[PDB]
């Protein structure tokens, strides 16, 4: 295939979290739920992840109640059998910006805009590939590009007509952190978050991939010996022919 | 007009060709196509196209009224089919496939 | 602002200066082309994204590592 | 008389596991068959607990699965075990399958354990691909799709078998759920069969790497062979520990993250990496019902090695001109593997047939020819 | 194959002086690189026992070359769990290297080809 | 050191019993010793680590 | 060569002190560390991976 | 074919006299630093070539065909592309 | 002694096996009688409460029940045929008895 075709391959960046001890930063999760929030969660649902997910890793409970506490989700109805809502629980899942496929596609031009809780996981490249998308759009198409309306030249999505706009420009977000909101901050951290999303157990994965890594190791070293010291009768063993 | 039916989830473009429409895709020489059928062939009813509407190239669905030969284009990688949907232009190799289809009436369609 | 605007305008005078000219080149040739009438009833229309792409991949190969040390 | 040969329960175990008489010089390859048999263990146990969290129905298969990884208790970790011994499953399947061919475990008079293995063989591509479809992912879906196609050119009743396959006219709810009941079944299949194997080999002994015979030097299974299982055992845990814990996904595919979409088709349709070379080999023969023959053909030519190999020596330890042999062989087929996921254009197209045609004149012309030639040397060479 | 066939097509080659010319040389060099003379083994110490001609033809091997047969097997057994080469007088040297177990062979499988022949006879 | 031999791994009821205290030991200790090390590789960057900003 | 009384030269493998009870018990050492790692290790595998059957997250919820 | 332990179904054996001592006598690695490298060699440089041939072939072969696939699929190649199709 | 032994295992099987099998159903009697039998655990002291729990994957029979019964319930007829092989191969060794009671070694068929 052309390499426009298949997309431009992102860049190895050194993320945090990569390197097998290396667990990811939590603060950058913290900005990056914010900038998911308040950019892309326009557009993009994350439907996998409940508000009880974010509680000891980006938030405390209290912030996380706060959040699910905002919102109305569908209750049992009423006993008159009426539909009724209720306030949000840590329990309940962050909800979507649209209420279906068809809502979403069109008030996208047509483009249905996925659902980021996988979206890590589910595309060459992971973390990186979210980096470099988001901070990938030239400010003008390589020259004989023909995009099809309402399509954007980005060298990083396969074919390089992507239906999502720009959409980080330095200082969209306002980090509580006071951290500078740049462009690359602001994907670096969305990315992170989005990564951490796709795979939570990731710190805790390689914690206890590091203990087995050191009990097997040790094992295995012993076994080395144990089968030594039991073969070596065996191995030793020596013959006297004499023929009769 | 041109429809999108769901039919075993795969869509269904039935278009409403008008006597013009017709007569335009009763014009190409079937000698050069690609897959050589002409319009007689794909539809039993010549007001009524019906054809599986996913491009035969790799899987898009054609964009319809688009094209270069004013049918379905796919915007995937511009292969373009034509009124009696046809492929004329681009890397498709086969016309979009018509289903089983029968009019148990003369305005009902079964697929 | 923005780090990486410096440093992919560094890369590109720098370490990536060969296909930074030759994609100047190649859109210099394709706007000319466009610029010529009948154009459009052409059979091949040469782009420039392979020339794009030699110079993204050389500017991110300087530059991965540079960038996220300074965020 | 001891008690684990009197009691006619405990001497089945006996005789399999402990007084079994052993070759005293067995090397590292002959711990394949353990490592599948840790490999089959572990799918079981993982297996079934995912099953425990598992919902067949296609509306809630895909969800199912991230609630497993999400909110099942160690579920990540049941999770990427089951997916990731799969793969090491075929590993060592294929280095067993190598270690049987190279050192003549076909030939009289193991013909029976290796024809037996050879459906064994086929009973694991059967549950992994079923498996494969479980999650109902894209690559699930299309991969179901396309591989369940090839049914449709059996001549006559090809179409009517895909459609009672599929239970419907598209791959869907019937088809995943069928294939979850098949997928938990197929794995006790595979564990009888593997049992007839040993079953049907007990009577012959294991070869061994010189090729003679070992009755005139016996060794236990246990404690040798058992302490030297555990080597691998543990060498096998620590790759798997490397894959499970630090790399789950290396030797996934990410199209299986997003959820089935009968609509949109994936860029490009691969089965699993063990299944490549077989795919490639289908894609080698341009008519369809030709390519579904030859794929077929490519595992049950194995069941002709008995007769096309005329050496009158067991095995390759011995025989210069064969190991060459076997080494191209082998590295055609990892060409096969490669060849399997590469997009269908030049000039992968014709190399494709060529390594497709090495494969089968290995069993058909080369093996018969090299090891009638071998014969000659080795008698006129020591006159 | 049957030891009878590798035995006549062999003496086909030794025959004709063109291909016995470019053959031998060749067949002694594999015999070379084969290596079985490093485990200490003789070329028919090699030649596969499990079928029921060979089972036969090692019952006739007169004692002591049998229980020479039994010495060389142990021995190479334990140089490959060893993973040692045979050396000194262990490694097999080419006058050593004789056909002991050939002629016993060939009779056995005479007599069952002449047997199979002559279930198959036909009063003419 | 005979002695050492004959409490703890002469019987072998005594060697099992030995080897699962050891056992029991080891996992206790290897757990905090395995957490204390995680936590400082990871310094500044878990949880626990921005939780009291909160 | 001929003898069989007289033993073949072992020197190269004999322990000096091969019927100390030091001897012996560091080879139960050994032998006693793999069963101690293995019975940490089994029961490290039996219990996080019997875990996945006690309430999950979103029962707890 | 195989008997079992007392029939195994050996030749008869006379005369081979075997010898060993019991792993608590024996150090079980004596000599591993000279197999280690000494043995290791010996055995690898004797099976070098029967990996070597077949490996540097097919990945020569390899390397061959993805450089040409990926040449086909430039601007430079558009030509031989076209007729290799 | 042992054909007898195994097959009392046999039965145990068995019994768990149907048991969990009407479980599937998820009818009214399905889940009560899931709860009614799966609370004698609760009796086992200490210990009880907290393995109810466990068997349940929750605080009541609900659906993590109904998914480990499904698939229990798919597995115990096949360890349920191992040990009825297990019991036939256990009374090989003295052959079945007969209505006599005496020995068969006298006189025996196909
Ligand atoms: C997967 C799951 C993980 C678990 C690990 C299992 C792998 C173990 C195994 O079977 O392979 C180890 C295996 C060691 O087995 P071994 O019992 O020492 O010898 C078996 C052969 O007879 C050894 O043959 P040899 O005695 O002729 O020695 C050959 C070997 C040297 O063997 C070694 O000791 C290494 O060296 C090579 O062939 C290397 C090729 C040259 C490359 C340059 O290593 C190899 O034989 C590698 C060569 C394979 C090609
Ligand atoms: C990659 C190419 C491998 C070719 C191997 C050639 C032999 C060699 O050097 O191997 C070392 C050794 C050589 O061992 P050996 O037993 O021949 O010799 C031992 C030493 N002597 C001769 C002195 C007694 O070979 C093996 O151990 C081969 C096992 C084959 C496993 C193949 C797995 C491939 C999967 C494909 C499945 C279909
Ligand atoms: C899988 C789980 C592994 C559990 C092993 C835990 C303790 C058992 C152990 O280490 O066995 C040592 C013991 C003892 O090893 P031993 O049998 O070599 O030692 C006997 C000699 N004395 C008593 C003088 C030391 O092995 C067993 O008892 C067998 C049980 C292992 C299974
Ligand atoms: C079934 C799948 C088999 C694969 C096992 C490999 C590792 C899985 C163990 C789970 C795990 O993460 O354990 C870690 C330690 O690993 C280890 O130390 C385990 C590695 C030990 C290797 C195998 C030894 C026996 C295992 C199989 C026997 C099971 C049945 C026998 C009774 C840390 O987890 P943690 O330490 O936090 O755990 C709480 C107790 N502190
Ligand atoms: C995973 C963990 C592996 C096994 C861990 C168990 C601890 C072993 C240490 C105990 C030990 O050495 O004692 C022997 C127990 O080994 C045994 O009795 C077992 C020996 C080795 C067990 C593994 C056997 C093959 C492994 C491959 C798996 C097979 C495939 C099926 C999944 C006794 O035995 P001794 O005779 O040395 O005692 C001599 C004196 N009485
Ligand atoms: C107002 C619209 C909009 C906003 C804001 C938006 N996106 Fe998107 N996004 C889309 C649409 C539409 C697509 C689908 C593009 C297509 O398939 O052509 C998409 C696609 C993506 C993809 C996947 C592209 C692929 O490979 O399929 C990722 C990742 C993504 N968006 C992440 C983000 C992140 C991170 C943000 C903001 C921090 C963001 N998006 C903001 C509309 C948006
Ligand atoms: C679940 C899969 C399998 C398991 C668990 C398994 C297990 C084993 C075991 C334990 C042995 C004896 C020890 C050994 O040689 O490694 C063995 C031998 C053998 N297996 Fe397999 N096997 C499996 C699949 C296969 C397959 C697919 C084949 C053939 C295509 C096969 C053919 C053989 C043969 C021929 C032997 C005798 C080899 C010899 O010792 O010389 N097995 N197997
Ligand atoms: C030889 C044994 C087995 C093999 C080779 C095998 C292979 C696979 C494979 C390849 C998958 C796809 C994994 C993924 O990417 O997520 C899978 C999924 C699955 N398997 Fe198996 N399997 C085996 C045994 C079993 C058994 C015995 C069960 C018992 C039910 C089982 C239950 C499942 C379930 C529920 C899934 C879907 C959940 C998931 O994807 O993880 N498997 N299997
Ligand atoms: C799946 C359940 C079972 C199957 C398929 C099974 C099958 C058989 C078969 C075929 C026989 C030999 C023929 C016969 O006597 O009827 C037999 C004998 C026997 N079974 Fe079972 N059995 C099962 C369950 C049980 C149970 C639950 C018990 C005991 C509690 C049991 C105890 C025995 C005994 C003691 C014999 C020997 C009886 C004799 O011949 O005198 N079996 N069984
Ligand atoms: C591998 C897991 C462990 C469980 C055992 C595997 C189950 C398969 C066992 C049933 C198959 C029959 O197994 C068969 O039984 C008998 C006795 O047990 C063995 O018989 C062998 O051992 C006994 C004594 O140990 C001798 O009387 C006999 O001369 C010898 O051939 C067969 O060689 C074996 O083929
Ligand atoms: C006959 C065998 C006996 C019955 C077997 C018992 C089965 C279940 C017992 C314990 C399972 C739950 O028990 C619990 O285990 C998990 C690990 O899995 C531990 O959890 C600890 O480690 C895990 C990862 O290792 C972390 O996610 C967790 O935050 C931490 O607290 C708990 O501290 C312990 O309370
Ligand atoms: S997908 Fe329809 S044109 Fe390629």
């Amino acid at each position: 295939m052309t390499a426009a075709e298949h997309g431009l391959h992102p860049a190895e960046y050194p993320w945090p979290q990569n390197g097998m001890l290396s667990t990811f930063d939590h603060a950058s999760l913290r900005r990056g739920y914010q900038v998911y929030k308040e950019v892309c969660a326009a557009c993009h649902s994350l439907d996998r992840i409940a508000w009880r997910n974010l509680v000891g890793v980006t938030h405390t409970t209290d912030e996380a109640k706060a959040f699910a506490e905002e919102l109305e989700y569908d209750d049992e109805p009423d006993d008159e059998g009426n539909p009724r809502k209720r306030p949000g629980k840590l329990a309940d899942y962050i909800p979507g910006p649209y209420p279906n496929e068809q809502a979403a596609r069109a008030a996208n031009q047509g483009a249905l805009p996925p659902d980021l809780s996988l979206i890590a996981k589910a595309r060459h490249g992971g973390a990186d590939y979210i980096f470099a998308l988001l901070t990938g759009y030239p400010d003008e198409p390589p020259a004989g590009v023909v995009l099809a309306p309402g399509m954007n030249y980005n060298p990083y999505f396969p074919g390089g007509g992507i239906g999502m706009a720009r959409t980080l420009f330095d200082g969209v977000v306002e980090y509580e952190d006071g951290t500078p909101a740049t462009t690359s901050q602001m994907a670096k951290d969305v990315a992170a978050f989005l990564t951490w999303a796709a795979e939570p157990e990731h710190d805790e994965r390689k914690k206890l991939g590091l203990k087995a890594i050191i009990v097997i190791s040790a094992m295995l070293g012993l076994s080395v010996y144990i089968k030594k010291f039991k073969w070596s009768p065996i191995k030793n063993r020596k013959f006297i022919y004499n023929p009769p | 007009k041109n429809v999108i039916i769901k039919w075993r989830g795969k869509p269904i473009f039935i278009r409403h060709r008008t006597s013009e429409e017709i007569e335009e895709a009763n014009e190409v020489n079937v000698a050069t196509l690609r897959d050589p059928q002409t319009d007689d062939e794909r539809v039993q009813k010549p007001e009524w196209l019906v054809m599986i509407g996913v491009c035969t190239h790799l899987g898009c669905v054609p964009i319809g009224e688009a094209g270069d030969f004013g049918g379905w284009f796919c915007p995937c990688h511009g292969s373009h089919y034509d009124i009696s949907g046809r492929i004329r232009r681009g890397p498709a190799p086969l016309n979009l496939e018509i289903p089983e289809y029968d009019f148990a009436d003369a305005e009902t369609l079964v697929i | 602002p923005d780090p990486a605007i410096a440093l992919h305008e560094a890369a590109a005078e720098g370490p990536c200066h060969d296909f930074k000219h030759h994609f100047d080149e190649c859109v210099e040739r394709v706007t000319k082309a466009q610029e010529a009438e009948d154009y459009d009833h052409a059979e091949y229309k040469e782009d420039c994204v392979e020339e794009f792409f030699h110079l993204q991949h050389c500017i991110n190969d300087n530059t991965a590592d540079k960038l996220f040390r300074v965020l | 008389m001891a008690l684990r040969k009197k009691n006619s329960l405990l001497n089945m175990a006996n005789s399999y596991v402990l007084d079994s008489p052993q070759p005293s010089n067995l090397n590292y390859f002959w711990n394949f068959g353990s490592l599948l048999a840790l490999c089959l263990v572990i799918q079981l146990a993982t297996g079934i607990t995912l099953a425990m969290h598992y919902t067949s129905h296609a509306s809630l298969a895909f969800d199912s699965v991230e609630h497993i990884m999400r909110d099942v208790n160690f579920g990540w970790f049941i999770r990427y075990a089951h997916a990731n011994t799969a793969s090491f499953f075929f590993i060592c399947i294929y280095a067993h399958m190598g270690r049987n061919i190279y050192y003549g475990s076909y030939k009289t008079p193991r013909v029976l354990p290796w024809s037996i293995g050879v459906i064994i063989f086929l009973l694991l591509i059967i549950t992994a691909f079923m498996g494969y479809v479980l999650v109902f992912g894209q690559m699930s879906l299309w991969g179901a799709t396309v591989i369940c196609n090839l049914v449709s050119a059996i001549p006559w009743l090809g179409e009517d078998i895909v459609h009672f396959l599929w239970g419907g006219f598209s791959v869907g709810n019937p088809t995943l759920q069928r294939f979850f009941a098949l997928h938990y079944l197929m794995p006790f299949v595979l564990a009888v069969f593997a049992l007839l194997h040993l079953i049907a080999l007990h009577t012959a002994g294991s070869s061994n790497p010189l090729g003679i015979t070992s009755n005139v030097d016996k060794l236990s299974m246990h404690p040798y062979y058992s302490f030297k299982d555990l080597i691998t055992v543990f060498a096998f845990l620590l790759m798997f520990t490397l894959f499970v814990f630090f790399s789950p996904d290396k030797l996934g595919h990410p199209d299986n993250y997003i959820p089935a979409n009968p609509m949109v088709t994936p860029a490009s349709i691969v089965p699993e990496w063990y299944l490549l070379p077989f795919y490639a080999i289908l894609r080698a023969i341009p008519d369809k019902l030709g390519g579904v023959i030859a794929m077929v053909a490519a595992i049950l030519i194995l069941l002709i090695l008995p007769i096309v190999d005329r050496s009158i020596i067991r095995g390759n330890a011995f025989k210069p001109i064969s190991k060459l042999l076997f080494g191209f062989f082998i590295c055609n087929f990892l060409l096969l593997g490669v060849l399997g996921q590469v997009h269908i254009e030049p000039p992968f197209i014709v190399l494709g047939q060529i390594c497709t045609i090495f494969y089968f004149s290995y069993f058909l012309i080369l093996l018969p020819m090299v090891s009638t030639i071998e014969n000659i040397f080795f008698y006129i060479g020591s006159l | 194959a049957s030891i009878t066939s590798v035995v006549k097509t062999s003496e086909l080659i030794l025959k004709s002086p063109l291909l016995s010319k470019i053959v031998v040389p060749l067949a002694k060099t594999y015999v070379k690189f084969s290596g079985y003379r490093q485990l200490g083994f003789k070329m028919n110490d090699l030649i596969i026992e499990e079928t029921p001609n060979m089972q036969l033809a090692l019952r006739r091997l007169p004692p002591t070359e049998s229980y020479d047969r039994v010495y060389r097997l142990i021995r190479a057994t334990q140089f490959s769990l060893s993973h040692k080469l045979a050396t000194g007088n262990d490694i097999t040297k080419p006058e050593e290297d004789d056909h002991y177990l050939i002629p016993y062979i060939l009779d056995v499988e005479a007599e069952a080809f002449e047997k199979d022949a002559l279930d198959n006879l036909e009063v003419v | 050191a005979t002695t050492f031999y004959n409490v703890f791994v002469k019987r072998n009821s005594a060697f099992v019993a030995t080897i699962l205290a050891s056992a029991f030991v080891f996992d206790m200790t290897f757990e905090t010793a395995i957490d204390n090390f995680w936590d400082r590789i990871n310094a500044g960057k878990q949880w626990k680590d921005i939780r009291h900003k909160y | 060569g001929k003898s069989t009384y007289k033993i073949p030269d072992f020197t190269p493998y004999l322990k000096k002190d091969r019927n100390t009870d030091a001897n012996r018990l560091f080879s139960y050492f050994m032998i006693g560390s793999f069963g101690m790692l293995s019975a940490a290790g089994a029961k490290a595998t039996v219990q996080d991976f019997l875990s996945n059957m006690s309430a999950s997250a979103d029962v707890l919820a | 074919y195989m008997g079992w332990w007392g029939h195994m179904g050996s030749p008869p054996q006379k005369g081979i006299a075997g010898y060993t001592i019991s792993p608590f006598a024996a150090r079980p690695f004596a000599g591993v630093v000279h197999a280690a490298i000494f043995n290791t060699f010996r055995r690898t440089k004797n099976q070098a070539l029967f990996v070597i041939l077949p490996v540097s072939f097919f990945y020569y072969v390899w390397t061959q065909a993805s450089e040409k696939n990926e040449w086909l699929y430039t601007k430079a190649g558009r030509h031989e592309l076209a007729k290799a199709l």
